[PDB]
């Protein structure tokens, strides 16, 4: 079956940092999901667990009402030559390994590997947007939950992503797979800059693209999401 | 200007040692074309029995101060070792050139660590041969900063493709040191360690050894918040960190919220009032009173 | 904007004179805080003339 594909609506806004402010403009340069972007759809339910590219971090948003998704794989040639990331959450904890392991064709939920060699880190603990990132050898989860029943599509609404746990990893990473009525939506980021509304409370309440079109390049380049009559300089092509 | 009255401290609780007994009292070294990494975190660094303590052949370091070390908290410090040459002790600097410093180990411009290197001649001589030490002489171009590679493929000098036969125009890009102790000191073999560190940039854990003192409030102090240095008072905040949020910045980039790194209380800082000062004179040709005028 | 210039490196490796104060002793501080004096420097005169 061809893939799918759909367009988020202003969809992947995560703090950039751990500072707090308020009422104020901010400009950042991190790589974000770019507005209107053409994400991709998959349906797994006829089997549909491909192996996807994890270029330089995933926008990864899926939609559940009976828990079907367990988790993520993440390595380069999952075969236990090289070194591999597992994060699997079961029925009571959100378990994570660093070891060689000889994956199987169709992992899913335990047929996940033949053996495992070598370990060098592991831990054992007691509507959903996640985005990953792998900056400086740390692997970074934002995550947030939010119901949802209107539309079957992709809702359009703006909602902030709060930091979850940092895990200083630090291996060589360019593919992923998912770990299996369901349905998820895979994004990837890109080097871009925004513009970020913080309320009095310090909750982003919008966003603006400073390289989208070109008033909203002017918007960008103001520090002002209203602008007025009249004419603007921007740059040099 | 108010002056300052009383010095705060504010750190979390630590009470592990750095697991420096593996680093430098290490049994043995792995092969420098392999370079070792470790993590070291969650613990007091005690410098005074590295500086003060036996002796090291060489301490070259740049951007901190070796004193200022154990004042600092610092940000997942990274601990290298492997073993170089007595002559190839040069090489591990920014802007340096060498079969090491350029196919087997490259720093980055901006650097800011320690390297120690001391002798280990004894421990690592043989009269038969010392041949466990492998060393990278050929490879495609210069190695990328903190970088490592371990491939073992037949080197092509030119034409005539080798397809691993290591004939003429071929050769193996790993070489194996032979160490003597009928040698020289410049070829005398060498353990160096190599100490890479973040500076506020997260929230930390190593700090070094810095008794904690109290806390006060409304009064002008200096104060240290995991490193941060400031002056103002200290008062009790009204607003709302996130149970992610450590800190708290203003339109003018400057901080004026701080969390507690024990009570996990956020305090809110402002600058002690300075103003000016101005005389009033009705002009000494008349009388000699003035009147002072603290502005604003 | 005169605000603003006190977030500049201006050639150094911080842009806070308490992390130069620090970590270093005055022999090698004393280029980098004459860095930061040279353009803040600039940047009065340059408020003032406006
Ligand atoms: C998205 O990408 C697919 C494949 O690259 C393409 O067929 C499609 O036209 C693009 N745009 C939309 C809106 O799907
Ligand atoms: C989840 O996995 C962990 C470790 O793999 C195991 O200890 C635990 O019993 C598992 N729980 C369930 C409900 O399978
Ligand atoms: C990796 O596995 C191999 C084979 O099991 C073993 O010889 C080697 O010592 C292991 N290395 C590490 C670092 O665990
Ligand atoms: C990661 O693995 C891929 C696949 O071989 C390779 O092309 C890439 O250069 C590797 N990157 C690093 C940093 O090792
Ligand atoms: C800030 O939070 C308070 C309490 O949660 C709420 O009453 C108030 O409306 C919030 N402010 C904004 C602008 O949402
Ligand atoms: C190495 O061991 C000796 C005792 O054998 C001890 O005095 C010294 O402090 C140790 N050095 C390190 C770095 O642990
Ligand atoms: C440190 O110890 C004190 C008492 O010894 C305790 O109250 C506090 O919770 C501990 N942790 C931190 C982060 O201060
Ligand atoms: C000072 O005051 C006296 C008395 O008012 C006056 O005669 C004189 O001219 C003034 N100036 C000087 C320089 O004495």
């Amino acid at each position: 079956l061809p893939p799918a594909y759909t367009n988020s609506f202003t969809r992947g806004v995560y703090y950039p940092d751990k500072v707090f402010r308020s009422s104020v403009l901010h400009s950042t340069q991190d790589l974000f999901l770019p507005f209107f972007s053409n994400v991709t759809w998959f349906h797994a339910i006829r089997f549909d667990n491909p192996v996807l590219p994890f270029n330089d971090g995933v926008y990864f948003a899926s939609t559940e009402k009976s828990n079907i998704i367990r988790g993520w794989i993440f390595g380069t040639t999952l075969d236990s030559k090289t070194q591999s990331l597992l994060i699997v959450n079961n029925a009571t904890n959100v378990v994570i390994k660093v070891c060689e392991f000889q994956f199987c064709n169709d992992p899913f939920l335990f047929r996940v590997y033949s053996s495992a060699n070598n370990c060098t880190f592991e831990y054992v603990s007691q509507l959903r947007e996640f985005v990953f990132k792998n900056i400086d050898g740390y692997f970074k989860i934002y995550s947030k939950h939010t119901p949802i029943n209107l539309v079957r599509d992709l809702p359009q609404g703006f909602s902030a992503l709060e930091p979850l746990v940092d895990l200083p990893i630090g291996i060589n990473i360019t593919r992923f797979q998912t770990l299996l009525a369901a349905a998820y939506y895979v994004g990837y980021l890109q080097p871009r800059t925004f513009l970020l509304k913080y309320n009095e409370n310090g909750t982003i309440t919008d966003a603006v693209d400073c390289a989208l079109d070109p008033l909203s390049e002017t918007k960008c380049t103001l520090k002002s999401f209203t602008v007025e009559k009249g004419i603007y300089q921007t740059s040099n092509f | 200007r108010v002056q300052p009255t009383e010095s705060i401290v504010r750190f979390p609780n630590i009470t592990n040692l750095c697991p420096f007994g593996e680093v430098f009292n290490a049994t043995r070294f792995a092969s420098v074309y392999a370079w070792n990494r470790k993590r070291i975190s969650n613990c007091v660094a005690d410098y005074s029995v590295l500086y003060n303590s036996a002796s090291f052949s060489t301490f070259k370091c740049y951007g901190v101060s070796p004193t200022k070390l154990n004042d600092l908290c610092f940000t997942n410090v990274y601990a290298d070792s492997f073993v170089i040459r007595g002559d190839e002790v040069r090489q591990i600097a920014p802007g340096q050139t060498g079969k090491i410093a350029d196919y087997n180990y490259k720093l980055p411009d901006d650097f800011t660590g320690c390297v120690i290197a001391w002798n280990s001649n004894n421990l690592d001589s043989k009269v038969g041969g010392n041949y466990n030490y492998l060393y990278r002489l050929f490879r495609k171009s210069n190695l990328k900063p903190f970088e490592r590679d371990i491939s073992t493929e037949i080197y092509q000098a030119g034409s005539t493709p080798c397809n691993g036969v290591e004939g003429f125009n071929c050769y193996f890009p790993l070489q194996s040191y032979g160490f003597q102790p009928t040698y020289g000191v410049g070829y005398q073999p060498y353990r160096v360690v190599v100490l890479s560190f973040e500076l506020l940039h997260a929230p930390a854990t190593v700090c070094g050894p810095k008794k904690s003192t109290n806390l006060v409030k409304n009064k002008c102090v200096n104060f240290n918040f995991n490193g941060l240095t400031g002056t103002g008072v200290l008062t009790e905040s009204n607003k709302k960190f996130l149970p992610f949020q450590q800190f708290g910045r203003d339109i003018d980039d400057t901080t004026d919220a701080v969390r507690d790194p024990q009570t996990l209380e956020i305090l809110d800082i402002t600058p002690c009032s300075f103003g000016g000062v101005s005389v009033i004179t009705p002009g000494t040709n008349t009388s000699n009173q003035v009147a002072v005028l603290y502005q604003g | 904007t005169l605000v603003k210039q006190l977030s500049s490196n201006f050639g150094a490796i911080s842009s806070v004179l308490n992390d130069i104060l620090a970590r270093l002793d005055p022999p090698e501080a004393e280029v980098q805080i004459d860095r930061l004096i040279t353009g803040r420097l600039q940047s009065l005169q340059t408020y003032v003339t406006q």
